[PDB]
C-alpha cells in the first residue's frame, strides 16, 4: 500500500 | 536535465523460427520523461504492444519496457523506433538475431 | 533473503495540453505489481502481478482514491515549485519520488526511504534515521521547514515502520510462488569477427530470477572487469531477466577466455567458453 504524500 | 535514451532490442528466448517468443525494446537512461516508443514488424507498427517496468535509477533517469509476443520467421524483421527531445529525429534500433 | 516494497511516482506538467500526467508504479523486489496512470481512459489503480487477484474490491477502491488525491497534491506541487524557482508557466517540468521499505528474511525492517527530485535533480530526502530531512537547495529548504512544522517525518516514519512493512509481508505471503522462486540462468557465448584480427566474445545469461547476477570474463584466472562491455540487467517481458557481457580477444586465442555466471539459482557458478 502506498503513501499519501505531503504537499511541497 | 537532458539525457538521451539507450535503446535495446532483444528476445526472451534464442530465436527459433516457428516457436512463440517475446520481443522486447528496453528504453533507458533518459530525461525528460516524455517519449514515444513504437515496435515495428516489417516496417509496420505492431498493435497492442505492452508497456511495463517503468522505473528510475539513482540519477533519476527513466527506464521503460515495450514488449510483445511474436513467432519469428526467416523473413520477418523487427525494430523499435523512439522519439525523444534529446534527439532531433527519431532513432530506430533493429533486432539483431545473431548478437 | 531481504525483500523490498517500492513505489515510483512521477508528475509531469504539459502546459497548453491539459492537466499533468501522473503515474505511480509499485514493485515488490524486482516484480512490478500495481500501477496508476492518469492518462488511462478511466484512471484506476490496477494489478500488474497475478497474485494481486487475492485482494478484494475494497483494496482497489481505496488505493484508487489515494492515487487520485496524490495526483491533485502533485498538480499543486508543480505550481508551487514554479514559484520557488521563479520559472514560467509555459515549460514542462517533472517531480519524481521513490518511497519504500526493506525487510530481512525474518520480516523485520532493515531500512526505509523517501527521496524526491525536480527536473531530474535531487530535491529533498529522508535521512536514514527516519527523523530528519536533507534538502539539496533553498527551494527544498522551504519544503523542509514546512514539513518540520507539520510533523511530517513522524507521519512518514509511521508509514515506513507500520503500513509499508505489514503490507510487504502480506504481498510476500500471497505472492510466494512468484516472489520466493528462483529461476536459474541459462548461458551461452556468441562470437563476432572484427577488423585487426580480433574477436568479440559475448556471454549471455537468460531466463533468471531474481535480477541480481554477476557475469565476468577471466583470462589466466584473473577477471577482466576493465576490458568488459556490458548492459545493465534488463527485464524480458515475462517476469524474468537477462544480461550480457563481452570482451575483445585476439583471433585464435578464444579458448583461453572463460565466462563465469554467479546467481542464487546456480549452486555452483557456471563456467563457459566459446
Ligand atoms: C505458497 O504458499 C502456499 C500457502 O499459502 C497459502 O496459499 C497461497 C497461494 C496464498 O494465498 C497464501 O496467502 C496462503 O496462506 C503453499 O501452499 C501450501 O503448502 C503446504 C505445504 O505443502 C500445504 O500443506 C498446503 O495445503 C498448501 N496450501 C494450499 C492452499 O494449497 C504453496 O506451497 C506455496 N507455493 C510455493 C510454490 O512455494
Ligand atoms: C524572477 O524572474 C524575473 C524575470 O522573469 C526577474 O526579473 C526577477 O529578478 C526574478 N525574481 C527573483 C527575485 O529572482
Amino acid at each position: 500500500r502506498g503513501y499519501v504524500y505531503q504537499g511541497l | 536535465i537532458q539525457k538521451t535514451p539507450q535503446i535495446q532490442v532483444y528476445s526472451r528466448h534464442p530465436p527459433e523460427n516457428g516457436k512463440p517468443n517475446i520481443l522486447n525494446c528496453y528504453v533507458t537512461q533518459f530525461h525528460p520523461p516524455h517519449i514515444e516508443i513504437q515496435m515495428l514488424k516489417n516496417g509496420k507498427k505492431i498493435p497492442k504492444v505492452e508497456m511495463s517496468d517503468m522505473s528510475f535509477s539513482k540519477d533519476w533517469s527513466f527506464y521503460i519496457l515495450a514488449h510483445t509476443e511474436f513467432t519469428p520467421t526467416e523473413t520477418d524483421t523487427y525494430a523499435c523506433r523512439v522519439k525523444h527531445d534529446s534527439m532531433a529525429e527519431p532513432k530506430t534500433v533493429y533486432w539483431d538475431r545473431d548478437m | 533473503g531481504p525483500h523490498s516494497l517500492r513505489y515510483f511516482v512521477t508528475a509531469v506538467s504539459r502546459p497548453g495540453l491539459g492537466e499533468p500526467r501522473y503515474m505511480e508504479v509499485g514493485y515488490v523486489d524486482d516484480t512490478e505489481f500495481v500501477r496508476f496512470d492518469s492518462d488511462a481512459e478511466n484512471p484506476r489503480y490496477e494489478p500488474r502481478a497475478r497474485w494481486m487477484e487475492q485482494e478484494g474490491p475494497e483494496y482497489w477502491e481505496r488505493e484508487t482514491q489515494k492515487a487520485k488525491g496524490n495526483e491533485q497534491s502533485f498538480r499543486v506541487d508543480l505550481r508551487t515549485l514554479l514559484g520557488y524557482y521563479n520559472q514560467s508557466k509555459g515549460g514542462s517540468h517533472t517531480i519524481q519520488v521513490i518511497s519504500g521499505c526493506e525487510v530481512g528474511s525474518d520480516g523485520r525492517l532493515l531500512r526505509g526511504y523517501q527521496q524526491y527530485a525536480y527536473d531530474g535533480c535531487d530535491y529533498i530526502a529522508l535521512n536514514e534515521d527516519l527523523k530528519t530531512w536533507t534538502a539539496a537547495d533553498m527551494a527544498a529548504l522551504i519544503t523542509k521547514h514546512k514539513w518540520e512544522q507539520a510533523g511530517e517525518a513522524e507521519r512518514l516514519r509511521a508509514y515506513l515502520e507500520g503500513t509499508c512493512v505489514e503490507w510487504l509481508r502480506r504481498y510476500l505471503k500471497n505472492g510466494n510462488a512468484t516472489l520466493l522462486r528462483t529461476d536459474s540462468p541459462k548461458a551461452h557465448v556468441t562470437h563476432h569477427s572484427r577488423p585487426e584480427d580480433k574477436v568479440t566474445l559475448r556471454c549471455w545469461a537468460l531466463g533468471f530470477y531474481p535480477a541480481d547476477i554477476t557475469l565476468t570474463w577471466q583470462l589466466n584466472g584473473e577477471e577482466l572487469i576493465q576490458d568488459m562491455e556490458l548492459v545493465e540487467t534488463r527485464p524480458a517481458g515475462d517476469g524474468t531477466f537477462q544480461k550480457w557481457a563481452s570482451v575483445v580477444v585476439p583471433l585464435g586465442k578464444e579458448q583461453y577466455y572463460t565466462c563465469h555466471v554467479y546467481h542464487q539459482g546456480l549452486p555452483e557458478p557456471l563456467t563457459l567458453r566459446w
